[PDB]
RNA sequence: CAACACGGGGAAACUCACUAGUUUAAGACAUUGGAUGGUGAUGCAUGGCCGUUUUUAGUUCGUGAAUGAUUUGUCUGGUUAAUUCCGAUAACGAACGAGAUCUUAACCUGCUAAUUAGCGGCGAGUACACUGUACUUGCUGCUUCUUAGAGGAACAUUGUGUGUCUAACACAAGGAAGUUUAAGGCAACAACAGGUCUGUGAUGUCCUUAGAUGAACUAGGCUGCACGCGUGCUACACUGAUAUAUAUAACGAGUAAAAUAUGCUUGCAUACUUUUCCUCCGCCGAAAGGCGUAGGUAAUCUUUAUCAAUAUAUAUCGUGAUGGGGAUAGAUUAUUGCAAUUAUUAAUCUUGAACGAGGAAUGCCUAGUAAGCAUGAUUCAUCAGAUUGUGCUAACUACGUC
C-alpha cells in the first residue's frame, strides 16, 4: 500500500516547532536519515507541503534546503 | 682488464676487494663442491621471470642465484622474501603492448633462503626484522674473499 | 610541539612570538625545524566541456607543518602556547622528561 | 534496488549531483566544472 | 684529521671526505677500483694521474654518492675527488700550492672544480617531451 | 637587453636630485640608489643601479 | 583521526560550502568569513556541524531586477567605487539588455591593470546572475584597491 | 588550422540519453484546475566557462592642432624580447598591453636551524694485521650532504671592436650564471552567431509531465563487420636477441558495509566484534596467488641513503622470415565482482600469421633538450598500448634566411 505517515507528520511538526531552523539534505532517495529517526522521504514531503503554506522559508545551497520557521507555524503546532 | 694497476692502496681483505661476478661464479663452484644445498624437486622446472621463456641457458646457475643472494646477504643484513623478489626482479615482454618489470620467482628464492638458514649460515632475526648472515657464515664468505684475493695477487 | 597551518605567515609569525615567549619564561628549546611541505596537487584540464584544446593547469594547495620542542615540565609550555595563539594554526601539544 | 556500493552510479559530484567527471582525489568527491569555480575558496593556487 | 667538499650533476651529488692517511680510496661500501666501465674509472683516475699517486700517499679518501644514474654520477665523483684533491691542499699543505695545482686541473678542464649546469625542462602537456608535440594533422 | 622608462625615470630623477652622490663602482651605486629609492624588488633595484652606474 | 591534507581539504570543503550559501543570502552588509539576523545563521550553521564589489555587484544586479536603465544604474555603482577611493574599476554587463539580441556593455573607469601578482592581490572580482523574463543577464564587476603599496613609483623624497 | 587517445568519454551491470520490456508516485496547492521533475527541443534566445583570433604586440583617453567622416599623438631613422628605448617630431601629457611581475630549478651563506635527516665521539664484537683498514649490535660535541627559511649574488662587471659614439650591440676575459640565468604561471583592445543549455537548484521560450521524454528494475546495445580515414603501440634484428651478472632515480600515494556469535529450518530471524587504504614480515604456492599476522593519519611504517629500466660485462646463437616477431587460436588454475560468455583481468604449456625499412605525402625538435629507456599519479568494485607528471641513458645540425 501507499500509507499516510501521520505519525511521522506529527513528529517532523514537533521537531520543527522546538528548534525553528531544520537543515537537512534535499534528496529523498536515501532512505535512513541521521539526526532523527524518520526516513528522508517523510521529511522531504512534509517540507514540501509546509513550504507552499509558507509556514517555513528556503535559503538552499549544495541540495541542503536550509529551513526558518515562520511565527503562524509556531501559533498552529502549539493549540 | 682482469688484473689492474690500480692508483690506490686496497682493503686486501673483504667483499669490496674482489670483482662481484668472479666472487659469485667463484664462490657457486666452491659451493656445488662443498655440496652445500641441492634445487630441490620444484626447482628443477623454472624460469627467473615468468617472460624469459626458457630455462636459465648457462647450467651451473642454481649455486650462482645461491651466490649471488650470500653476496646481497652480506651487503644487507636486513633482507626478507620482498627484497629478495624486487632485486632479481627484470622486465616483462607484454607482446604487442610495451614492456613492463616483474618480479622474480619467488618459491625457489624462499627455498634457497630457508635451506641456507637451516645449513646456519644465515639467520632470521625476528626484532629489528630480516635474515642476516651469522658469524660463521660471514667468516666463510671472509675467508673465500681472501683466497680470491691472495689467487688475483698471486 | 607542532605547528601546522595552510596560512603561510600566520604559521611564520606564530613561530617566531613563541620562541620569544620561550625565552620569556627561560625554556630551553631546540631552534624550530620546518618539516617537509606537503601539497595537495590538482592536475586539471581548463576547458570545462573538454572541447577545443588539451589545456591542463595543475593547482596546489601547500600546507605547513613546523615543529618547536622544549626541555620543561608539561604545564609552562601548555599555558604557554595556549595564550600566544592566533586562529588558523593548528597546535598540538608533545610531553617532554623532568 | 540493485546494488550500488561499487561501480559508476554509487559516487556522484557533492556540488551538483554529476554522474560523471567526478575528481576523487583527495576523497572529496566534486567534478572538475565544479571544482575550477571553487578551487581559490578552496585553498588552491597556480603556478604552472 | 678530516676535510669535506662534493661534486653534483644532475640529480647526482657525491661528497667526498679526505682524511690524514695511507692512500686508501673508497666509494660508499666499495674500493675506487669496482666503477665497472672502463671507460668511466679512467675518467675518475685521470686527476689523480695528473697530479701523481706519490703526492696522495699521505692522504685516506672515502666518498659518498647519492642521486642520479652511473654516467651521471662518474662526472659527480669526479669533481668530488677534484676538490677532495683541492681541499686537502688548502687545509693540510698549503694555499700556494693549491693555487698553482688548480691551474693544471682548471687548464686540463673546468669541469672537475665547476659542476654542470644541466637541469630537465618539465613537461607540458600536448607532447610526449618539454617542447615536443604529439603529431598535428588536418 | 635594454632598459625600460621606469628604470629610466628612477635613473633620471638620481643625478637630478643626487648629482655629486655617485661614483664609477657599480656596487657603490647600488648602495646609493638603495639608500636614496625604495626599490622593492632586487632584480628592479640592481637594474636601476646599473642603468644609474650606465 | 585522519591525515592533514584530508582534515585541511575537508576544513577547505566546509569553508566552501559556507563561503557560497552565505554569497547567495547576503543582502546589506559583506560576509564576514568563518569564526574560528545572526541568531538566525548562527543556528543553522551550529545544526549542520554537531564597500566592496560583490556588495557592489549585487546592489547594481538589485538595480537591474527594479528594472532602472542600465547606462545611469551602471555608472552610478561605478562612480561609488571610483569615489570612495578606488584606483580603478570595471563594470560589465552581458545579455539581451532588453533586445531580442545580446550583446554587452562595459564601463570602465582609472588604471585597472590585468597583468602580474599586483592585478591578483589587489583586483577583487564579483560575478552575479540578473533574471528577467527573456532569460538571464552576467554582471561582472572588478575594483582594485593596492591601498599594502602602490605597484608603481621610484621612491624619492 | 582552431575535428578525428577529442567529450578525464580507460562503457560486463550501474553505465545511458538508446533498444526489447517491466514498475512506481516522491501529483505541491484548492472531480478538476493547477503546477513539480526532465545527460527533452533550441548554443542561430541566453548566463557562465573554455577555445580561437594572438602569445604576437597591439590598444585607448585628456587637451591642442589639421564642411566632415576622420587624422595627429600612436613617427623619416637608429635600436630591441618589445608601441623597447633613443632620436627626429603640430603636438604635449597620460592609461592599458609589453616589460616589471608569481612559482620552481641554477650559485653562495666562517650567517638561521636538527625533528621523525645525516656526521663525528665512544662502548661492544667479527675480520684484517693496528697505538690503522674493513664490517655489524648499544649509548650520545658537529651541520658539509638531507630538509626549509631569511638574506646575499649580474649591472653588459672589466677590456677591445662596432654604434648618432647616445640608446646600445659584437667579441674576449672574469665569473655559479651573460640572451631578460632556464622553464612555466600570467593572458589587452575588439571580435567569431567557435564549442558547451549530455555539469550545475545558471536559464528564456518550445516540447513533455501518470499504459510519463520524470525517478526506478530486468535483459540487450554502445565493441557487431564487404569497406574508407585519424592517433598510438609492437615489429621488421648480430651497433641484435637469448641466459646469467654489475650499476643505479625522482615525483607520489596511503579510513553505512563485512567478519564473528545465538535461535529456528543452503534458507530465515536476532546479537556482537571490527574488517574497511598502503603492505613489511613468516609460512605455503612453478606461476599467478593463498593463509597467518606486524607498522603506518605518516620526512618516522608500507618505502624510497635506495623502488626502476635502456646502459654495460661474460656466456649462447653465426645471420638463414632465422632461435627475429607475437598476430591468430586451443586447452588451465587463479583474481575482482551479483553477473565475467562478445577470450574482464591473470598466469602455464601449446598454436608461430604478417612484417625483407615504407609511394605521393607529412610530424616534432637548437642543449640535458630531440631521441631512447623506464616509472608515480589520474580514472578504478575490476584494467594502460591513454593522458598527465617524474627520473635516467645524453645525439646530430645550422647558431641563419625569407
Amino acid at each position: 500500500y501507499s500509507y499516510i505517515p501521520k505519525q511521522n507528520k506529527k513528529l517532523i511538526y514537533e521537531y520543527l516547532f522546538k528548534e525553528g531552523v531544520i537543515v537537512v539534505e534535499k534528496d529523498a532517495k536515501i532512505p535512513r536519515h541521521p539526526h532523527l529517526n524518520v526516513p528522508n522521504l517523510h521529511i522531504m514531503m512534509t517540507l514540501k507541503s509546509l513550504k507552499s503554506r509558507n509556514y517555513v522559508e528556503e535559503k538552499y545551497n549544495w541540495k541542503h534546503q536550509y529551513f526558518i520557521l515562520n511565527n503562524e507555524g509556531i501559533e498552529y503546532l502549539r493549540e | 682488464r682482469l688484473l689492474e694497476p690500480v692508483p690506490f692502496v686496497k682493503t686486501n681483505n673483504c667483499i669490496k676487494d674482489v670483482d662481484a661476478d668472479l666472487f659469485i661464479r667463484s664462490y657457486a663452484t666452491h659451493l656445488k663442491l662443498h655440496n652445500k644445498i641441492t634445487y630441490p624437486k620444484w626447482c628443477t622446472f623454472v624460469k627467473t621471470g615468468k617472460g624469459r621463456k626458457l630455462a636459465p641457458l648457462n647450467e651451473d646457475w642454481y649455486f650462482i642465484r645461491a651466490s649471488s643472494i650470500l653476496r646481497r646477504l652480506y651487503l644487507h643484513p636486513d633482507i626478507g622474501v620482498g627484497f629478495l623478489r624486487r632485486q632479481f626482479s627484470s622486465k616483462q615482454r607484454r607482446g604487442v603492448a610495451p614492456n613492463h618489470t616483474s618480479l622474480a620467482s619467488g618459491k625457489i628464492l624462499r627455498s634457497i633462503l630457508q635451506q641456507l638458514e637451516n645449513l646456519g649460515y644465515v639467520e632470521q632475526n625476528p626484532k629489528k626484522k630480516g635474515r642476516r648472515l651469522t658469524t660463521k657464515g660471514e667468516n666463510a664468505i671472509n675467508n673465500f674473499a681472501r683466497y680470491i684475493n691472495k689467487k688475483v695477487y698471486n | 610541539i607542532a605547528l601546522t597551518s595552510k596560512n603561510l605567515r600566520a604559521i611564520e609569525k606564530v613561530c617566531s612570538d613563541i620562541m620569544k615567549g620561550a625565552k620569556e619564561k627561560n625554556l630551553n628549546v631546540s631552534g624550530p625545524v620546518r618539516l617537509p611541505v606537503k601539497t595537495l596537487r590538482i592536475t586539471t584540464r581548463k576547458s570545462p566541456c573538454g572541447e577545443g584544446t588539451n589545456t591542463w593547469d595543475r593547482f596546489e594547495l601547500r600546507i605547513y607543518k613546523r615543529l618547536i620542542d622544549l626541555y620543561s615540565q608539561c604545564e609552562v609550555v601548555t599555558q604557554m602556547t595556549s595564550i600566544n595563539i592566533d586562529p588558523v594554526v593548528e597546535v598540538e601539544v608533545i610531553i617532554t622528561d623532568s | 534496488v540493485h546494488p550500488k556500493k561499487y561501480g559508476q552510479g554509487s559516487r556522484q559530484c557533492r556540488v551538483c549531483s554529476n554522474k560523471h567527471a567526478i575528481i576523487r582525489k583527495y576523497n572529496i568527491n566534486i567534478c572538475r566544472q565544479c571544482f575550477r569555480e571553487r578551487a581559490d575558496i578552496i585553498g588552491f593556487k597556480k603556478y604552472r | 684529521k678530516r676535510v669535506q667538499t662534493f661534486g653534483k650533476k644532475k640529480t647526482a651529488v657525491a661528497v667526498a671526505t679526505v682524511t690524514n692517511g695511507k692512500g686508501l680510496i673508497k666509494l660508499n661500501g666499495k674500493n675506487l677500483d669496482l666503477v665497472e666501465p672502463y671507460i668511466l674509472k679512467t675518467k675518475v683516475y685521470e686527476p689523480l694521474w695528473l697530479i701523481g699517486s706519490g703526492k696522495l700517499k699521505n692522504l685516506d679518501i672515502r666518498i659518498r654518492v647519492k642521486g642520479g644514474g652511473q654516467t651521471s654520477q662518474i662526472y659527480a665523483i669526479r669533481q668530488a675527488i677534484g676538490k677532495g684533491i683541492i681541499s686537502y691542499y688548502q687545509k693540510y699543505v698549503d694555499e700556494s700550492t693549491k693555487k698553482e695545482l688548480k691551474d693544471v686541473l682548471l687548464r686540463y678542464d673546468r669541469s672537475l672544480l665547476v659542476g654542470d649546469t644541466r637541469r630537465c625542462e618539465p613537461k607540458k602537456f600536448g607532447g610526449k617531451g618539454a617542447r615536443a608535440r604529439y603529431q598535428k594533422s588536418y | 637587453r635594454v632598459r625600460t622608462k621606469t628604470i629610466k625615470r628612477a635613473a633620471r630623477q638620481i643625478v637630478e636630485k643626487y648629482y655629486a652622490k655617485l661614483t664609477l663602482d657599480f656596487q657603490i651605486n647600488k648602495k646609493i640608489t638603495e639608500e636614496v629609492a625604495i626599490i622593492p624588488s632586487k632584480r628592479m633595484k640592481n637594474k636601476v643601479a646599473g642603468f644609474v652606474t650606465h | 583521526p585522519i591525515s592533514k591534507k584530508r582534515k585541511f581539504i575537508n576544513d577547505g570543503v566546509f569553508q566552501a560550502e559556507l563561503n557560497e550559501f552565505l554569497a547567495r543570502i547576503l543582502a546589506e552588509d559583506g560576509y564576514s568569513g568563518v569564526e574560528v539576523r545572526i541568531r538566525e545563521l548562527t543556528s543553522l550553521v551550529q545544526k549542520r556541524f554537531f564597500l566592496c564589489a560583490m556588495a557592489q555587484a549585487e546592489s547594481l544586479r538589485y538595480k537591474l531586477l527594479k528594472g532602472l536603465a542600465v547606462r545611469r544604474a551602471c555608472y552610478g555603482v561605478l562612480r561609488h567605487i571610483m569615489e570612495s577611493g578606488a584606483k580603478g574599476c570595471e563594470v560589465i554587463v552581458s545579455g539581451k539588455l532588453r533586445a531580442q539580441r545580446a550583446k554587452s556593455m562595459k564601463f570602465r573607469d582609472g588604471y585597472l591593470i590585468s597583468t602580474g601578482e599586483p592585478s591578483k592581490r589587489f583586483v577583487n572580482t564579483a560575478t552575479r546572475s540578473a533574471q528577467l523574463k527573456q532569460g538571464v543577464l552576467g554582471i561582472k564587476v572588478k575594483i582594485m584597491l593596492p591601498t599594502s603599496i602602490l605597484p608603481d613609483n621610484i621612491s624619492v623624497l
